[PDB]
């Protein structure tokens, strides 16, 4: 009965650290540039 | 924990009731662990918890008198005797009640939690000196009385009957609230009885009106006339275990509450509820007794029967003579003995054949001897048969009321019980009497005279037991007068 | 502000769940009255607190433990309406005329 | 001067509110209209207690009669909600006349009662705090009932999930007797 | 220095009655208090947009001020234009003023959340009180609104919100009934001045750590940020049947609730009006200070500040949070924290008077 | 409003609206509570009778047709 | 009796104060409507069709029994209050008497969990 808690306990430690790195991720997302265009500022290149 | 503040809580006197409630989480912990294949133990630890509460009373029976918990709980021997009937009356439901659960098709223990919850508010309703703690006791024992009627499942008669108890129970206790703020409203602020009985010498109107207002929801409990418009319906759709409980510990309890608040709360007032209890008693007497002779249902008969006893009480209840109370402690004593018996053989007798009629107890003399003499031995003791207790209680009820100087109340008694022997000899003729080829249906085909499935002989030693106790109380009951006449020389 | 016109209403109330137990086209009125009924009684020994007690106040201990009687008692009573409907096709309390003499 | 005017009037204005929402509740003729007027009946009481002394406890009735009790009671008027026809009853005008005399009769002697009976006013002065002493009777004076709520909202609490259970499982008992019994049902039947 | 007292004695000095005098002087803090509300409820808006639009690599609302900053405002001022539509049902009045029950208490319990010793509205004696059960009320309305909406999903809908709403109670009351045990208050000021006595040691952050996070857990499944009950059984849960006004009242009441919760958050365990340095120190280096007001409105301010610093990294961790952790159903939601914050939370509140009946030297004593 | 909560099962008709990234389909789902039962779908919001179309064509003139058959890729069509 | 305590006023006025706005933006938005209510063909909302199915919705138990639950365990927070209130001074045998109401509650938390009481399957 005991090793169920510990897998529960081990399932919600690896649930925080995915949690963190999603927290990680988005805030490694934060430091690129906006890659959008404006318009009608910005057009694009008709091939 | 420090000696000074246990020394000052004085929690010595409620060790059988913390028995029961350890016993109460030990029988839901096994509930909830094991499940529905652990119900061969539980009753019978229930049954050793409910006698190792009640067998730890006798130390506490040569102790002198001291309040508990800063003046809340009184601890005396009419306490402790009420709780010993309780637990007898508990006890005696268990025993009728194993086999009948199960039968029904519910689990046990989900019964017997609220069973005991019923018996330690019962317990705990036996002292009660508190205003606050007397209204938590009783709507304990209301909410256990609501939940105990509702247990047959989608069955349509006890759910149609519970919303009919309850509506009148909510009414009662709505109308007993208001009279116990009102009797909080009339003195300074006090809520110990001591201490709001000294200065209530006034004779008010408000006093009165308060008065009417809590006897109105105390006698809803002990089910006098003017409220007895619940339990011809009730005790008709409920299971019968759980009005056998409430025919006896709810009725003590009520009767408890009653004695302990009047005597606690109005001695100045005696002369102007003595004629109101006077018209109470004449009143339900007759209308029990002359009702109850038409009534073609065995389990309303015993209803009506139930009103038409309860007034004989009060005749013990209106004088004020030390010997009054006596009579109803005795009385109290042999009727639950006598409602155990008069309730095991309905049960045995429903649980082996189906419905009850009157008319189908035709029959019994050949088919199981047993059954049918334990129950004209017990029904012959309820009406009045001078070899059993019953006649014994009824005697000195009358020289008790014929020495403090009610003769009509007396008179009125003796008019009743012979109106009401000849329904009360009506079973016995169904039964003993009957020849063959002239009983109806459902009985030449009796299968099981043997009782050896599923616990069926605790509930035969059950109602042996009930039989000897009340063959054995008639002759003998030298020291039960002697216990009874202990216990109330304290009342003032 | 005196004690007699809160006592007047306390009355008040405790008539119109009178009227509301007794009569209520329902039976969920019925309950709803009955929390009128014990609120009326709530006003009652709120203004005794109020008004006549002092400095150790022990009504307003009564009318929360009133409070918490009556939210376990519309419990029960929520509880045993509940299976009415499972069991009863109707609601209506006029056809229960089923337990006769 | 300007303090104890303000009280009145909202004093009376909350007791008119109460007045006509209590009989908002008993002769309206739609279940979710008197819960709502149920609703404001709770509110406006809270004010009420709000306004003399109560704190702690009027909080107490705000949070309980308006977050669980009053949506528990929508919960099961919008559980068992269905369109029947309210049919004519020979006899309802003698019955609602008998219970508006005894209403009248019980509303002119609880008056006569307490114009009759006087009280005692005190000339003290109540405490700044109420919490304080209440926490310190849970401890002193009422200790008993303080475990006995615990112990009837358990048996409450318990008789209310038997009552709601579901049942979906079907299991017949051994036969004990002539009759079979039903499963969850009783062994006595009607004629 | 007191703006009140100077106010009363210019009153008096112009000669009036030192009733109605006094009556007028609180709706002009009473209206700011509302006013600055819809600022920051505008500026909210903003914030959660654009820092959506930066954490998906994208740009916020633009072209329609110097950098969209008047949307939120455009977005309110337009939304009241818009014709109100009604379903074909009855009970108008209640359709109406089912959103007014929703609105009503939570504006109201703008009472209890302070900014300083002096700069706040009421602190009688239970503002916690009159935080949850004025916040209890709003299924009633939702209930109502969902009656009164006519529909077989959109009332199953505001069923199911409902039922997640009154589960996220009982933890809440406990996670403040576990420090306010601690603080022996039920007062806010009392609880920010046990963590202003000290600097960084005296906070409760580090004396309750579950409790914070059950505080959070739960705030968050409160205000509706994590469980997404706004493809709710069929399109959406209390939805699809308003107007634009109703939509509007709704907007901004969801985010008057997260900036609330935001508020009561930090100030119930990290504390604004706070320094790591004490500003007891300060007051004896610098100078004499005591009467001299030149740094006490300095000082004034930098609580305000210290407060806003925090009302904003608590919006932007839950606005950070929303898009972070995926969505994860209702009924998941329900048992992880019927499950979780009930059992933690009761053992917390356990150890809790454990410590504070062992060693009452660093607690409230 | 008439909302009569009945012990009938629920008919749930989900429109053919979809708007989160689905095209035209009605789907009727009949339960009884928190599963699902039976399951209808209905069509027919989107033919565009393309049999018809190829009765008088050339293989240069039904090139469009045929790439807007479907819209996912399209050549495979081609 | 004499009405002291630590104020009551910027409640009522607070209340007052926002219960006078929602209706006074109520009125500015029937007053700058565009044209008026009273829509000629009143249609609920359903996605893309007609009301082909029916309108009662199938009985169940699970929002009852959660508010049964949260009704129970409020009046227990109702009673946990006062005692986190006044422990400053009391001592230790309020705390034994809270640790055996707090282990009551919990075995009612534990029969309620053990059982089909409260399962949104
Ligand atoms: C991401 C989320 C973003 C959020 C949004 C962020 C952007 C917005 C940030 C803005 C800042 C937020 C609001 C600041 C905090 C709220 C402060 C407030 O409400 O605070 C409320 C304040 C009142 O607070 C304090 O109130 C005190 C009175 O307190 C008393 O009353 C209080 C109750 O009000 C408490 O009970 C307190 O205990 C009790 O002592 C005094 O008045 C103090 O001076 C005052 O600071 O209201 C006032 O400021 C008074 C109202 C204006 C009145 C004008 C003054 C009157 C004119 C005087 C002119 C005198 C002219 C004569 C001059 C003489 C010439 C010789
Ligand atoms: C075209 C339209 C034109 C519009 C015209 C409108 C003009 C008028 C509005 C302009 C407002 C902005 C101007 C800023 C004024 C700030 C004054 C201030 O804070 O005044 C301070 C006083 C201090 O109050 C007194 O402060 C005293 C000292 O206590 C202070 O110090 C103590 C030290 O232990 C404690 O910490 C205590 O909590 C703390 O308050 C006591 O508290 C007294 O009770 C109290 O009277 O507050 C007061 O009276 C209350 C003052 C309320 C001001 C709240 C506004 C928010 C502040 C602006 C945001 C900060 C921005 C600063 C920008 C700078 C950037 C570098
Ligand atoms: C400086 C302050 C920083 C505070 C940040 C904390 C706020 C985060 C709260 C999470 C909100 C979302 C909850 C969703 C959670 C979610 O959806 O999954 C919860 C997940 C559920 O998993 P399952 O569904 O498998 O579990 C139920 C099943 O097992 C049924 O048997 O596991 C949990 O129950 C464990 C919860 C741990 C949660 C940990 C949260 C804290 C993580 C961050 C710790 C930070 C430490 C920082 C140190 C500097
Ligand atoms: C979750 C399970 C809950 C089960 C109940 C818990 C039982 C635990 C404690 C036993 C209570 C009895 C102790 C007497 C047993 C006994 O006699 O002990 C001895 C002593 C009482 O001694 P006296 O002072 O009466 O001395 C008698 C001697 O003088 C004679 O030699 O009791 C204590 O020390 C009191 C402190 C116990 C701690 C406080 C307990 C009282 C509060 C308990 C709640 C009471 C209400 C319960 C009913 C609702
Ligand atoms: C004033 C009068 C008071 C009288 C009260 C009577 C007191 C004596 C009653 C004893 C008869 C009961 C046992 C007979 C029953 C008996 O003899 O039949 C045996 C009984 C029935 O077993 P079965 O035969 O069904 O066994 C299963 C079969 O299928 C296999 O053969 O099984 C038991 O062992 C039950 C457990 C009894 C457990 C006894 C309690 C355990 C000790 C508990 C310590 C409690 C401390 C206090 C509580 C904290
Ligand atoms: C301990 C303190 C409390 C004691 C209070 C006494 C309570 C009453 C006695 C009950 C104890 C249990 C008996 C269970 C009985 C038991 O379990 O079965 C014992 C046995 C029945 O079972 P067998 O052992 O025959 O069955 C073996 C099976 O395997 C066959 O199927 O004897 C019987 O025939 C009993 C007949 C009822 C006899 C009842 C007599 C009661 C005593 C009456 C004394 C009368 C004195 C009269 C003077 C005029
Ligand atoms: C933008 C403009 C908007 C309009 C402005 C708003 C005006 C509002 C207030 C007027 C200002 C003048 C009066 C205040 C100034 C004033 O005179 O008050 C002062 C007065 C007494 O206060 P103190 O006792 O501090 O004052 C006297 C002391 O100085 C010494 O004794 O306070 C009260 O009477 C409190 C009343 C609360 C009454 C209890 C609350 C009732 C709440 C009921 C909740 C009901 C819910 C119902 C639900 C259906
Ligand atoms: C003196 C003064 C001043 C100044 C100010 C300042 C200096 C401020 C700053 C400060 C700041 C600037 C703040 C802010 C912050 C925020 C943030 C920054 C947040 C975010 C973050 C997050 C939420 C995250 C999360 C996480 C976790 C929790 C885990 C791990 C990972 C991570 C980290 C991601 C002024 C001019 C105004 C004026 C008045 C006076
Ligand atoms: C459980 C069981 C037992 C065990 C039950 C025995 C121990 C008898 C239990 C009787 C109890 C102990 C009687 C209790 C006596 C009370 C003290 C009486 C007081 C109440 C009176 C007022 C009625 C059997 O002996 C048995 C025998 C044959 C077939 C099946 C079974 C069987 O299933």
């Amino acid at each position: 009965f005991l090793n169920q808690i510990t897998n529960y306990a081990k399932e919600a430690v690896q649930s925080a650290k995915y949690i963190g790195q999603g927290l990680s991720v988005t805030f490694d997302h934060m430091r690129r540039r906006p890659i959008t265009v404006q318009y009608p500022y910005e057009k694009l290149i008709p091939s | 924990d420090l000696v000074t503040l246990a020394g000052q809580l004085n929690a010595g006197t409620i060790l059988p009731e913390t028995i029961l409630i350890v016993t109460l989480l030990v029988v839901l912990l096994a509930d909830l662990i094991q499940g529905r294949q652990a119900d061969r133990w539980t009753p019978y630890f229930a049954i050793v918890g409910l006698g190792g509460a009640i067998a730890t009373m006798i130390p506490l029976w040569t102790q002198p008198a001291t309040i508990s918990f800063f003046g809340s709980f009184i601890s005396d021997h009419l306490s402790l005797f009420f709780r010993g009937l309780i637990a007898l009356s508990a006890l005696g439901t268990i025993l009728m009640s194993i086999r009948y659960v199960e039968q029904t098709g519910s689990s046990l223990g989900e019964f017997m939690t609220i069973l005991l919850t019923a018996t330690v508010g019962g317990m705990f309703i036996a002292g009660a000196q508190e205003l606050v703690f007397i209204f938590v006791a009783l709507e304990t024992l209301s909410i256990a009385s609501y939940l105990l009627t509702g247990y047959t499942k989608r069955d349509s008669r006890s759910n149609e009957a519970a919303l009919k108890y309850l509506l009148i129970g909510a009414a009662s206790s709505a109308i007993f609230l208001y009279g116990s703020s009102l009797l909080y409203g009339l003195s300074g602020g006090h809520t110990q009885l001591p201490a709001i009985a000294q200065a209530l010498s006034s004779e008010s109107l408000g006093l009165v009106v308060a008065l009417v207002f809590v006897i109105a929801g105390i006698s809803f409990k002990i089910s006098a006339v003017p409220f007895h418009q619940w339990t011809p319906d009730v005790y008709e759709g409920a299971p019968t275990p759980v009005v056998a409980f409430l025919s006896v510990g709810s009725k003590a309890a009520g009767f408890a509450l009653a004695i302990r608040f009047l005597t606690l709360a109005f001695p100045s007032v005696t002369d102007q509820w003595q004629l109101i209890f006077t018209v109470l008693a004449i009143l339900s007497m007759i209308l029990g007794n002359v009702v109850a002779l038409a009534q073609t249902s065995m389990k309303r008969m015993l209803a009506y029967s139930s009103i038409g006893q309860a007034g004989f009480v009060m005749i013990g209840f209106v004088v004020g003579t030390e010997a009054g109370y006596a009579s109803m402690l005795f009385y109290l004593l042999v009727y639950l003995f006598m409602n155990l018996g008069a309730f095991t053989c309905v049960i045995l007798f429903s649980l082996r054949t189906g419905t009850d009629q009157i008319s189908e107890y035709a029959g019994l003399y050949q088919k199981d001897p047993l059954l049918t003499l334990g129950l004209s031995l017990c029904l012959l003791s309820l009406g009045g048969i001078p070899p059993l207790a019953g006649f014994f209680g009824k005697i000195y009820l009358f020289w008790a009321g014929w020495q403090a100087g009610a003769y009509g109340l007396v008179l009125l008694g003796l008019l009743t019980s012979v109106i009401s022997i000849y329904y009360y000899i009506r079973v016995v003729k169904m039964m003993v009497v009957k020849e063959p080829q002239e009983m109806s249906e459902a009985v030449r085909n009796y299968p099981e005279v043997s009782w050896s499935s599923f616990g069926l002989r605790p509930l035969q030693v059950g109602l042996v037991m009930t039989v000897i106790a009340t063959s054995l109380a008639g002759i003998l009951a030298n020291p039960l007068f002697n216990l009874v006449n202990t216990a109330v020389w304290d009342v003032p | 502000m005196q004690l007699t016109y809160v006592l007047i209403l306390a009355a008040l109330l405790f008539c119109i769940g009178i009227y509301g137990l007794v009569t209520s086209r329902n039976a969920v009125r019925v309950l709803m009255s009955i929390e009128l009924l014990l609120n009326a009684v709530n006003l009652n020994l709120i203004g005794f607190a109020n008004y006549l007690d002092g400095q150790q106040i022990k009504g307003q201990v009564f009318a929360v433990f009133v409070i918490t009687v009556a939210a376990a008692e519309a419990a029960v009573g929520l509880a045993i309406i509940l299976a009415i409907y499972r069991n009863r096709d109707t609601v209506d309390m006029e056809k229960f005329n089923l337990l006769k003499w | 001067d300007l303090a104890t005017l303000t009280q009145t009037i909202t004093f009376f204005a909350l007791a008119a509110a109460v007045i006509i929402a209590a009989l908002g509740v008993v002769l309206l003729d739609n279940v979710v209209y008197s819960a709502f007027l149920l609703g404001g009946v709770f509110l406006s009481i809270a004010g009420l207690y709000i306004l003399m002394n109560a704190d702690f406890v009027s909080a107490a009735q705000i949070l309980i009669y308006v977050g669980a009790v009053n949506v528990l009671i929508l919960f099961a008027i919008m559980l068992v909600n269905k369109r029947e026809t309210y049919t004519p009853v020979p006899g309802r005008w003698l019955r609602q006349g008998g219970a508006a005399v005894v209403s009248l009769g019980v509303f002119a002697l609880l008056t006569k009662m307490i114009l009759q009976t006087p009280w005692q006013l005190s000339s003290v002065p109540p405490t700044p705090d109420s919490i304080t002493t209440i926490g310190q009777h849970f401890f002193s004076d009422f200790l008993l009932p303080f475990e006995l709520a615990s112990v009837l909202l358990l048996m409450a609490l318990i008789g209310a999930v038997v009552l709601a259970r579901r049942e979906l499982v079907l299991e017949p008992e051994p036969i004990l007797g002539e009759e079979v019994v039903p499963p969850l049902e009783l062994p006595e039947r009607p004629r | 220095i007191d703006l009140q007292g100077q106010f009363i004695s210019a009153l008096q000095s112009l000669g009036l009655s030192h009733d109605l005098a006094k009556l007028l002087w609180l709706p002009l803090p009473m209206l700011m208090m509302l006013i600055v509300a819809t600022v920051g409820v505008l500026v909210a808006v903003w914030l959660e947009r654009k820092i959506s639009a930066a954490v998906q690599q994208r740009i916020g609302p633009e072209y329609i001020g110097p950098l969209g900053i008047l949307a939120p405002l455009a977005d309110g001022l337009k939304l009241i234009f818009k014709e109100d539509v009604l379903p074909a049902n009855s009970d108008r009045w209640l359709f109406t003023l089912g959103p007014a029950v929703v609105v009503i208490p939570v504006f109201l319990s703008y009472i209890i959340v302070p900014f300083g010793q002096n700069l706040l509205i009421s602190n009688l004696a239970m503002g916690v009180f009159l935080w949850i059960a004025l916040s209890s009320i709003a299924p009633i309305g939702l209930l109502m609104a969902g009656y009164a909406s006519n529909n077989k999903y959109s009332l199953l809908g505001g069923l199911r919100a409902a039922a997640q709403s009154i589960s996220y109670e009982i933890p809440l009351a406990l996670a403040v009934l576990a420090v306010a045990m601690m603080s022996n208050g039920l007062g806010t000021v009392e609880i920010v001045e046990q963590q202003s006595q000290y600097g960084i040691l005296s906070w409760n952050v580090w004396r309750q750590p579950i409790g914070f996070l059950v505080f959070w857990i739960a705030a968050l499944a409160e205000c509706e940020r994590l469980p997404f009950d706004l493809e709710e059984e069929l399109v959406a849960g209390y939805q699809t049947e308003y107007a634009g006004m109703k939509f509007a009242l709704f907007y901004l009441g969801a985010y008057v609730n997260l900036v609330l919760s935001a508020l009561l958050v930090s100030v119930l365990y990290f504390g604004g009006w706070s320094f790591p340095i004490p500003l007891e120190t300060i007051a004896n280096l610098l100078g004499v200070s005591e009467t001299n007001p030149f740094l006490q409105i300095a000082f004034a301010v930098l609580g305000i500040t210290m407060t806003l610093i925090k009302a904003y990294f608590f919006v932007f961790l839950a606005i950070l949070l929303r898009w972070t952790v995926p969505r994860v159903r209702i009924d998941q939601l329900l048992d992880l924290g019927w499950k979780f914050l009930l059992p933690v939370g009761l053992v917390n509140l356990l150890l809790t008077a454990g410590l504070k009946l062992a060693f009452p030297v660093a607690f409230g004593g | 409003p008439k909302i009569e909560t009945r012990t009938e099962p629920m008919v749930i008709n989900m429109g053919p609206h979809h708007p989160s990234m689905h095209g035209v389909l009605r789907l009727m789902v009949t339960l009884d509570g928190e599963d699902v039962i039976d399951c209808e779908p209905v069509i027919g919001y989107l033919h565009r009778g393309m049999e018809k179309i190829a009765e008088n064509r050339t293989n240069i003139m039904f090139i469009p047709y045929v790439s807007r058959w479907d819209y996912a890729a399209g050549m495979f069509n081609e | 009796t004499v009405f002291v305590l630590s104020g009551y006023e910027y409640f009522l006025g607070f209340l007052i104060i926002c219960s006078l706005v929602p209706v006074l933006a109520l009125a500015a938005s029937a007053l700058l409507r565009p044209k008026s209510g009273r829509m000629i063909r009143l249609t609920t909302y359903e996605s893309g069709m007609e009301p082909i199915g029916g309108a009662w919705i199938q009985f169940n138990v699970r929002y009852y029994m959660f508010a049964l639950v949260f009704v129970i365990f409020d009046v227990e927070t109702v009673f946990l209050y006062p005692w986190a209130v006044a422990f400053h001074q009391l001592g230790l045998l309020a705390f034994i008497e809270a640790l055996i109401f707090i282990a009551i509650l919990v075995v009612a938390l534990v029969y309620a969990w053990r059982k089909r009481a409260l399962e949104w399957s």
